[PDB]
């Protein structure tokens, strides 16, 4: 007889990681987090002195 | 009868039992203080206060985590219930004594408790070096109730590796050798011997430390002759053994749980990892100062700590080889269990190599109180002692309860703990090679990427260490009663049915010379 | 003085399912209730002045 | 030079302890301190093993030196065999009253 | 200092330092391939049914498990003991500057000729002046000239510290009542940071270390211009 | 060595109560005469406020805090020097 | 002698499930919680 | 290991309820502390 | 029809572990000498190059006029 | 029923009231070394006396009186001596680099030598060797008890263990007296700090070994022990030939040596 | 050691004892399936008409998944020892895992 | 059939591939028509049908092999389970920041980080390979 | 005999990295010199050598504390 895998285990597996890749993305771009990648590439120096 | 049977014990199993109840409340207290040190890392800034409070909170979170974790899990935990019933003895051969070692363990972590709640803290590193532990630098009682707190806790285990070694020594059946007592027993012997000859080494330096502080002695005080430096030795004569006592019954439970798993009669090459563990625990009392490279010792003094500490890897590396080859050929079963086992295999590969790396003391001078040390240290302990105590929960729980946990369940805690541990540490190898310090609460800004993504990784394991409190009560709460285990013709201690009656071995196995 | 071990024996071995540390008579539990009493009194009493040192002191 | 005055074993000893000076004065072992030497383990000549109940663990070392030990539960019954080398035991059960 | 997202040592400043970067790469290729060639073995054992569980013979392959193993670690021992052994080397210096570790600063002595000592603590941020780093900063840096052999003396007047300069491979414990000793020599002028390395209490995060390595006759002027 | 005594054939209380008497007390007796003769209090040395003794870093948890537990007015100096 | 069997060799009760999840939420609760109100002690102090 | 079915049964809902209140259990206590740690300090 | 011919029966595990560690150790000296070249090599000729006609008081000079010293001006 | 030889303890109160007494006994000396007060610190000595006592008195109603020490109890309780003598040898190994360590490289607060400017050590040659010739002689005594014991002559065993103890005492008299006359005191450096931690923990190992042989004493006058049964008596001569052997490496080491 | 010839004839004089007990039919397979090998058919041979002796017809067919299971990957094996046993299995009336359904999962 | 607890000391039935002829029959007790087949089983096995084979293997064994080996779907539940709690851990992580963590420190205003950056190339911050090195000090921007 | 001082030289009987002796010596040596010198009538500046050297390599606090121990009489070297 099917068991608790064979019936939810597609649903699982996709809601689970719908759900971890949004809430990430969304923590990750969406809140004000400070990643401080190198500047190599991204930053224009600019006078200091 | 409850106070007889809990308060007054003088049963091995109860006992043990009280050791994994008392370690899994100190897990929780040892992981809410590791939350804790990554919130106040986890974005640059100050979140707490200064580096008092953080290293009050850094302090705590090891000293919980080795003797109020890892030391009563695996030692009196495990080696309580396992050791007699695996040699067939009726009890441990000092009963009575053994419930002291248990009951010495609370007073010391309220001792513990109470130094962080007195005055600032002791903000000192589980190290506790002088002058900053002294009493200038940390007036006021915190660092004294630290020093009693250490010395409760080593009396518990000195007096628990008498009773070990002389139950392991004495109460084995008439025929059985010592060569024919199973790989977790021989761990455990081993790392009593450890413990009986480091503890009193550290106890005579604490001490050392506390009339420094209260009797105005001046061992490690250059003002009256003393120096800071001997201090150093004597604590790291005692602290270089501890972490192999930390990981040594971890060793032995790898060994039974890949056994069992890859459906095995015994651990390939058994006399090898015999030797490699004896090994081990031998050059373990000769490698001390690698944790002092940079104090300025001599440069032959530097070449000869040097070696020592890394002909270590030989005896290790015979029984990582051994594991893979008694999963060579297994029947593989993939139960959680042998998961935590495998995740241990491969982690404490990594850890033990980063040590390589750290053994150079020409490169451990750029390496010495950076995070590479935390990342080598936390992958050997929070990858390898929590891998093995874990793997050996699952694997035993059946035994000690009589209920079954839900693998489905418990695979999902091992796969987010894994997530977590490896994001969480990892990343402290660069922050480690680029120059970040230990024991900072705050750090320049060019660090803040790799931090972030270190205590996002601690909140990962968190969510794993709260599902794990729920699977547990899972178990009791649908009481699946445990029927047959697999392979009990070489697995003794699951031979008197789950959980055991309070009394086995009341007639002893019977067991021929020819 | 005289060898009077075998009437201890005798006591000690008297099938009245006492445990050891009760088996010598009233005596054994007076004086195990005074060192519990004192145990347990003096513990509070540990906790009393834990919190009575957790905050500064005028 | 000369007094005596301190009782001996046989005098004094008691219990336990006395049970197993006795038993050992008559070359008996009631407590298993002993190993109990192989019969050569076929079905007509097995390994007899005392108990005091109706089962008892045996472990068989199978070849000298063996590190692994194989343990059953022998029962009272006909001969069992272990299960590694097949060397035959039988439980003898009596009553330390028997 | 350290760049964002940085992964390994920070770019050597000394002859030593660059000795200790090969020589970490070569330890590293034999982690890597030590880790990997676990991980694999690992994965074989366990990607087959097929299974074979009667006693297997351990003495063989136990021979190949200690000796390549220790030949392996004689390779790594021997590169890293010729490293040790050169630092040690007696290399003259031309300089001697003392520093004592305090709670929480550093202070500088050079009295090789004149008393020159001065104190030199963390930059507060809300100070720090617009292109500044955070925590990193000093108000009066360890000025010294470059391409020259440099004695270090490090102790300390109250706990422990640790004088580090992670890109000149440095890093000398501070101890009351005991002079260690360090050699420096920076190729190149600039600016080269640490900071304290050994817990030392409240701002154990916030005392670093800035050397200014510039010609000669600038550190003469300079040593001059601070009496 | 053999020491220079000697005796053997086989284990005995005799035996050790004569070394009892005829070596070990008789050395006690010895060493008690040799004590008890450069006995008898020692001309105390000039007092100099060394840095390196009569540490002070905490009081004395008993008398006024600044006495040794086992101090002898008349050869302890105090951190100012002796008794008056 | 003292009971035997799952649920009976343990200091705690399993007999009723939700008390249980009552005794383990306040045991490893109160683990869990003691370091942030030991923190949140040493800084209301000073 | 084979073992016999639940003597208790905890179904779904009884897991999430269980699941539930023992996250709420770690989380409510230590948020709150964290939550006020302006006013612990900033006081 | 016709018979199945008969295959190798014995020392399947044994074999399969033979073929698999020596198709591992060609991985190592494989990776070695990438690992060589794509990193420890790559670090030798970077140093070797910049210090090749490196000059250390015009490096000075140039730091010095970008105002970065409190001892030169 | 067993029908094993090894001893299953009844349930008993001594290792709760023993780790209470522990920490009575830290707490105690933290409130005394901290909050001028007494009180905690006397009432952990009394509840660990009164612990040590019912306990061992139960250790001793366990064996003489129920019969429960088998040859192979006996045999554990050999092997648990043993390791807490090797215990309690690490632990004065640790002071001992402490004394080797400071006295070897004497650092220039004390002048930059051994003994340290200031300092005027005894001199070896009277109360400390007295007191080496009574801790041998006492080794010398005890092995007399030893043998009369074993073969059942009770009162040369009583007369010799009696010899054996004074000497114990006179050993602890003259080493009281000698910490009294000392011109150096615990606070004089280095020096102070080795020599008064050594010897006095040394010290009270003798009072805990003297006790202990005393106890021996009063279990032989009530007839506890047999010519083959007495592992309390041979505990305590282990543990006293410990402290002899320990007095030996101190006279050596710091009186002689470091003098 | 012994050539593979020699270990065979061992086995099939294990099984071929004619008075062969159902203890040390059990222990002979549950032995032999641990090594590194799939019985030859003469092993199973004898095997198969010890079980006949035994009365026992499902560790016939027991017998004969254990051969497939020992293949694992190598499916060419288990079509080819059955082919090697179609005598021995008509002759006994033994019907395969595969004609009982008892393949299907 | 009916296991219980009581009996953990005798032999017992396993499904093992490993173990193929296990200690005991999976069914011992028999009915009158059970009792027939196994006398029918002493007789030539060619006369008993297909069902009564399997009859007396499922009175024999509890799972045939493909039965005990098969493969199962829990991988699903088990990594969509633990995607779901890491995605659980992101709501602690976005608590955290909205309610714990204040504003960083000024240092890293975008105006800070182009002014620092361009100090750490004056002062040629990691010039052989880390920082420096990517910038073309020619060109005055960052190599391609 | 040797002006041009440039720091104390490399000195073979303090080879290692712990050079407390280093300058407690050259400390040590100068005040003895200077007493020999003083006594004599003789001239200081033949100690000068010792003198350059503890200056070098002596922390100025532990100078000032071993000269204020040296004025109180409580300094424990041999001078
Ligand atoms: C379980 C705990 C544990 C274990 C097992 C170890 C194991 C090792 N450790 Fe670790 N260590 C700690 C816990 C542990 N460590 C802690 C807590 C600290 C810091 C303490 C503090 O400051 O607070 C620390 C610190 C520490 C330092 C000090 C760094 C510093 O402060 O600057 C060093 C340096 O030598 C070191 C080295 C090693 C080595 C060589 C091993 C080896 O024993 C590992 C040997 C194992 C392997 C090598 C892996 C398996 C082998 C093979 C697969 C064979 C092939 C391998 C080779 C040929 C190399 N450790
Ligand atoms: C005849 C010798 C026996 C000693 C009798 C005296 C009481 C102390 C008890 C003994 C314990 C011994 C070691 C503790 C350290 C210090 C005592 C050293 C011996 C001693 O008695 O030293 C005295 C100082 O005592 C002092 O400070 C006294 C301070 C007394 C309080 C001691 C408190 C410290 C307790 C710490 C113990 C921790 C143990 C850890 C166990 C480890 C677990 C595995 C010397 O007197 P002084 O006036 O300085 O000089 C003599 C001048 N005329
Ligand atoms: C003063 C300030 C606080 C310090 C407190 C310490 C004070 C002093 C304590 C002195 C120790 C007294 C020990 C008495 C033990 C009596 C019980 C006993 O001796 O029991 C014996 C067993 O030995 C046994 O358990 C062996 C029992 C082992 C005893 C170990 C004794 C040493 C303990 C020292 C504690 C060390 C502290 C270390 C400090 C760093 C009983 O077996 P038998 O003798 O064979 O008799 C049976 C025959 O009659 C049958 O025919
Ligand atoms: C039956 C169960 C056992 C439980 C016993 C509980 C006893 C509780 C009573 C304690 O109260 C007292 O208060 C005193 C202050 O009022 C202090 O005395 C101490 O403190 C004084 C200064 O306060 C010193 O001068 C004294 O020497 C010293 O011993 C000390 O805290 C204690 O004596
Ligand atoms: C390091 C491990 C822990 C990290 C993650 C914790 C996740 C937080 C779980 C929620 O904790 C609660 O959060 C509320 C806010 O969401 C707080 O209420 C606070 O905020 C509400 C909204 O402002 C007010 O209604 C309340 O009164 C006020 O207590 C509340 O006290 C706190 O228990
Ligand atoms: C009364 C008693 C007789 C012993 C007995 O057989 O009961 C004797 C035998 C040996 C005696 C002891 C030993 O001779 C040694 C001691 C010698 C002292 O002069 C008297 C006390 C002393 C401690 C004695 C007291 C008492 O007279 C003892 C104990
Ligand atoms: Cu100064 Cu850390
Ligand atoms: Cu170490
Ligand atoms: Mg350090
Ligand atoms: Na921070
Ligand atoms: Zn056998």
């Amino acid at each position: 007889a099917p068991d608790f895998h064979d019936k939810y285990g597609n649903a699982v597996l996709a809601s689970g990681a719908t759900f971890c890749v949004a809430v990430w993305v969304y923590m990750a771009t969406q809140i004000g987090i400070e990643w401080n990648p190198s500047p190599v590439g991204r930053v224009t120096p600019k006078e200091w002195r | 009868m409850f106070i007889n049977r809990w308060l007054f014990s003088t049963n091995h199993k109860d006992i043990g039992t009280l050791y994994l109840l008392f370690g899994a409340w100190a897990g929780m207290v040892g992981t809410a203080l590791s939350l804790l040190i990554r919130a106040e890392l986890g974005q640059p800034g100050t979140l707490l206060g200064d580096d008092q409070i953080y290293n009050v909170v850094v302090t705590a979170h090891a000293f919980v985590m080795i003797f109020f974790m890892v030391m009563p899990i695996m030692i009196g935990g495990f080696g309580n219930w396992l050791v007699p019933l695996m040699i067939g003895a009726p009890d441990m051969a000092f009963p009575r004594m053994n419930n002291m070692s248990f009951w010495l363990l609370p007073p010391s972590f309220l001792l513990l408790l109470a130094s962080s709640m007195v005055e600032a803290g002791a903000g000192t590193g589980w190290t506790v070096y002088p002058p900053l532990a002294g009493n200038l630098a940390h007036a006021g009682a915190s660092v004294d109730l630290t020093i009693f707190s250490l010395h409760l806790a080593g009396v518990s285990s000195i007096l628990g590796a008498i009773n070990f070694i002389t139950t392991i020594i004495n109460m084995k059946p008439p025929a059985m050798s010592q060569y024919q007592t199973p790989l977790f027993v021989w761990s455990v012997m081993i790392t009593a011997v450890l413990l009986l000859l480091s503890l009193p080494v550290l106890a005579a330096g604490i001490t050392m430390l506390l009339t420094d502080r209260n009797l105005n002695t001046t061992f490690f005080d250059p003002a009256g002759g003393g120096d800071p430096i001997l201090y150093q030795h004597l604590f790291w004569f005692f602290g270089h053994p501890e972490v192999y006592i930390l990981i040594l019954p971890g060793f032995g439970m790898i060994s039974h749980i890949v056994t069992y798993y890859s459906g095995k009669k015994e651990p390939f090459g058994y006399m090898g990892m015999v030797w490699a563990m004896m090994s081990i625990g031998f050059l373990g009392f000769i490698v001390w100062a690698h944790h002092m490279f940079t104090v300025g010792m001599d440069v032959d003094t530097r070449a000869y700590f040097t070696s020592a500490t890394m002909i270590i890897a030989i005896p290790t590396g015979v029984k990582v080889f051994s594991w893979l080859a008694t999963l060579h050929g297994g029947n593989i079963k993939w139960s959680p269990a042998m998961m935590w086992a495998l995740g241990f295999i491969f982690l404490f590969t990594v850890g033990g190599l980063t040590g390589i790396v750290l053994a150079n003391s020409s490169l451990d001078i750029v390496l010495h109180d950076t995070y590479y040390v935390v990342a080598h240290f936390h992958y050997v302990l929070s990858m390898g002692a929590v891998f093995a105590i874990m793997g050996g929960f699952v694997h035993w729980f059946p035994l000690f309860s009589g209920y079954t946990l839900n693998d489905t369940w418990a695979k999902i805690h091992f796969a987010i703990m894994f997530v977590g541990v490896n994001m969480t540490f990892f990343p402290q190898h660069f922050l480690g090679l680029s120059g970040m310090p230990r024991r900072y609460s705050d750090y320049p800004d060019a660090y803040t990427m790799w931090n972030t993504i270190s205590s996002m990784g601690s909140f990962i394991s968190l969510t794993a260490v709260m599902l794990m409190v729920f699977i547990i009560w899972e178990a009791f709460a649908s009481k699946r009663e445990v029927l047959t285990v697999d392979l009990t013709t070489t697995n003794l201690e699951w031979l008197n049915g789950c959980p055991p009656p309070y009394h086995t071995f009341e007639e002893p196995t019977y067991v021929n010379l020819k | 003085f005289e060898n009077r071990v075998a009437e201890k024996q005798k006591l000690f071995q008297e099938d009245n399912g006492l445990p050891v540390h009760l088996k010598g008579g009233a005596t054994d539990n007076i004086l195990y209730r005074v060192t519990m009493t004192l145990c347990l009194g003096g513990t509070l009493y540990s906790l009393y002045c834990l919190g009575w040192a957790s905050f500064p002191h005028k | 030079a000369s007094g005596g005055g301190v009782p001996t074993d046989e005098e004094q000893a008691t219990g336990l302890e006395r049970e197993v000076m006795l038993a050992a004065r008559k070359g008996q072992d009631p407590y298993n301190i002993l190993a109990p030497k192989a019969t050569s383990g076929t079905k007509e000549d097995p390994n007899l093993v005392p108990s005091i109940t109706n089962k008892r663990i045996v472990g068989c070392i199978c070849e000298e030196d063996n590190s692994t030990v194989i343990w059953f539960w022998l029962h009272k019954g006909e001969a069992q065999r272990c299960p590694s080398c097949g060397t035959h035991y039988k439980l003898v059960p009596h009553q330390l009253a028997h | 200092m350290a760049y964002p997202m940085q992964l390994g040592f920070q770019d050597a400043t000394s002859p030593i330092m660059e000795e200790l970067l090969h020589f970490h790469d070569h330890t590293l290729m034999i982690v890597f391939l030590i880790s990997s060639l676990v991980l694999y073995i690992i994965s074989l054992m366990l990607t087959t049914k097929l299974t074979h569980t009667s006693t297997m013979d351990a003495q063989e392959v136990e021979t190949i498990w200690t000796i390549l193993p220790a030949i392996i670690l004689i390779l790594i021992a021997l590169p890293s003991l010729r490293i040790l052994y050169m630092m040690d080397e007696i290399n003259n210096p031309s300089l001697t500057v003392k520093t004592m570790g305090h709670q929480w600063y550093w202070s500088y002595e050079y009295t090789d000729y004149e008393d020159l000592s001065f104190d030199s603590y963390m930059i507060p941020t809300s100070e720090l002046k617009p292109g500044e780093l955070r925590l990193l900063e000093v108000d009066n840096r360890v000025v010294l000239p470059m391409e020259m052999t440099i004695r270090m003396l490090v102790s300390s007047e109250d706990v422990l510290h640790s004088w580090a300069v992670p890109s000149l491979g440095l890093k000398t414990d501070a101890i009351p009542g005991r002079l260690n000793q360090t050699t420096l020599m920076s190729s190149r002028p600039g600016l080269y940071y640490g900071q304290c390395s050994e817990i030392c209490g409240s701002n154990h995060s916030f005392m670093p270390i800035v050397l200014e390595l510039v010609p000669l006759k600038y550190f003469e002027k300079w040593s001059a211009s601070m009496l | 060595a053999s020491a220079a005594k000697g005796d053997h054939g086989g284990t005995g209380a005799r035996t050790w109560r004569f070394l009892t008497f005829g070596l070990a007390l008789p050395s006690v007796a010895l060493c008690t005469l040799n004590s008890w003769l450069h006995s008898g209090h020692r001309e105390r040395p000039a007092f100099i406020p060394y840095h390196h003794l009569r540490i002070r870093t905490k009081p004395f948890s008993w008398g006024d805090g600044n006495h040794t537990f086992f101090h002898n007015p008349r050869v302890n100096p105090l951190p100012t020097g002796y008794e008056k | 002698h003292y009971e035997e069997g799952p649920g009976k060799n343990i200091p705690f009760s399993v007999e009723n499930k939700w008390r249980l999840l009552a005794m383990m939420t306040l045991f490893f609760g109160s683990g869990f919680a003691a370091p942030f109100f030991i923190v949140r002690h040493q800084l209301l102090k000073k | 290991i084979t073992a016999k079915p639940a003597k208790t049964p905890t179904s779904p809902k009884e897991q999430a309820i269980g699941l539930s209140v023992t996250f709420l259990s770690f989380l409510l206590p230590a948020g709150w502390v964290l939550y006020h740690l302006d006013n612990y300090k900033k006081s | 029809s016709t018979a199945l011919a008969k295959p190798q029966m014995r020392g399947l595990l044994a074999r399969r572990l033979r073929f698999h560690i020596v198709g591992a150790f060609m991985v190592s000296l494989g990776f070695a000498t990438f690992y060589k070249f794509a990193v420890a090599e790559k670090r030798k000729k970077a140093y070797a190059d910049f210090y090749r006609n490196y000059d250390s008081m015009k490096d000075f000079e140039e730091m010095r006029k970008a105002g970065i010293f409190q001892s030169a001006k | 029923h067993q029908t094993h030889a090894y001893h299953m303890v009844n349930p008993s109160p001594w290792p709760l009231t023993g780790a209470l007494s522990a920490l009575l006994m830290t707490s105690g000396l933290t409130m005394w070394f901290h909050f001028n007060s007494m009180t905690l610190l006397m009432i952990g000595l009394t509840t660990n006396m009164l612990t040590m006592y019912q306990w061992w008195r139960d250790v001793i109603r366990e064996s003489t009186f129920q019969g429960h020490h088998t040859p192979a109890v006996q045999k554990g309780l050999r092997y648990g001596m043993i390791l807490f003598i090797i215990s309690e040898v690490l632990f004065f190994t640790g002071f001992f680099w402490a004394f080797y360590h400071s006295s070897l490289a004497p650092t220039p607060e004390l002048g930059g030598c051994w003994p340290p400017t200031g300092i005027h050590p005894l001199n070896p040659l009277e109360v400390p060797l007295l007191n080496t010739s009574v801790l041998l002689a006492s080794g010398v005594s005890i092995t007399w008890a030893h043998h009369s014991l074993m073969e059942g002559d009770r009162k040369h065993m009583l007369q010799a263990l009696f010899i054996t103890i004074t000497l114990g005492v006179y050993f602890t008299l003259l080493q009281a007296s000698e910490y009294y006359e000392a011109p150096f005191t615990i606070s004089d450096g280095v020096y102070g700090s080795t020599f008064f931690v050594a010897t006095g923990f040394h010290g009270l190992h003798v009072i805990i070994g003297s006790t202990f042989l005393i106890v021996c004493f009063f279990r032989q006058l009530k007839f506890h022990f047999t010519s083959n049964h007495h592992f309390g008596f041979e505990a305590a001569a282990w543990y006293w030939h410990f402290v002899d052997v320990v007095w030996l490496f101190l006279y050596v080491s710091i009186y002689w040596w470091g003098s | 050691h012994e050539t593979d010839e020699e270990f065979d004839a061992r086995w099939v004089t294990y099984f071929n004892k004619p008075d062969i007990d159902a203890w040390e039919l059990r222990k002979g397979m549950n032995t032999l399936v641990g090594y590194d090998l799939v019985p030859e058919p003469k092993i199973i041979d004898a095997a198969l008409r010890a079980c006949r002796r035994l009365n026992d017809f499902a560790s016939a067919v027991r017998i004969l998944e254990v051969v497939k299971d020992k293949a694992g990957p190598h499916k060419e094996i288990y079509p080819y020892v059955i082919q090697e046993l179609r005598p021995t299995l008509n002759e006994l009336g033994i019907s395969t895992p595969e004609e009982l359904g008892l393949d299907k999962v | 059939s009916v296991v219980k607890s009581e009996d953990y000391a005798l032999p017992s039935y396993v499904d093992r591939r490993d173990y193929p002829l296990p200690d005991v029959a999976h069914v011992k007790n028999l009915s009158a028509s059970q009792k027939a087949l196994k006398e029918k089983e002493k007789a030539s096995w060619s006369s008993l049908s297909i069902d009564e084979k399997v009859e007396l293997y499922r009175l024999k064994f509890k799972e045939s092999f493909a039965e005990m080996n098969r493969s199962t779907n829990e991988w699903k539940t088990v990594v969509g389970a633990a995607m779901f709690f890491i995605g659980f851990t992101a709501l602690l992580l976005i608590w955290e920041k909205h309610y714990v963590y204040g504003p960083i420190p000024h240092t890293f205003e975008e105006e800070w980080v182009a002014k620092q950056t361009k100090r750490m190339l004056d002062m040629k911050v990691a010039p052989i390979q880390g920082f420096s090195a990517k910038w073309d000090y020619d060109k005055n921007e960052w190599k391609k | 005999k040797i002006k041009n001082y440039q720091t104390a030289p490399f000195d073979s009987r303090f080879p290692n990295q712990n050079q407390t002796r280093n300058c407690w010596q050259n400390y040590l040596d100068f005040h003895r010199c200077e007493k020999a010198m003083t006594a004599k009538g003789g001239d200081v500046s033949v100690c000068e050598w010792y003198r350059r050297v503890y200056k070098s390599l002596c922390p100025i606090s532990w100078v000032s504390t071993w000269d204020d121990r040296r004025a109180e009489g409580t300094f424990p070297g041999k001078i």
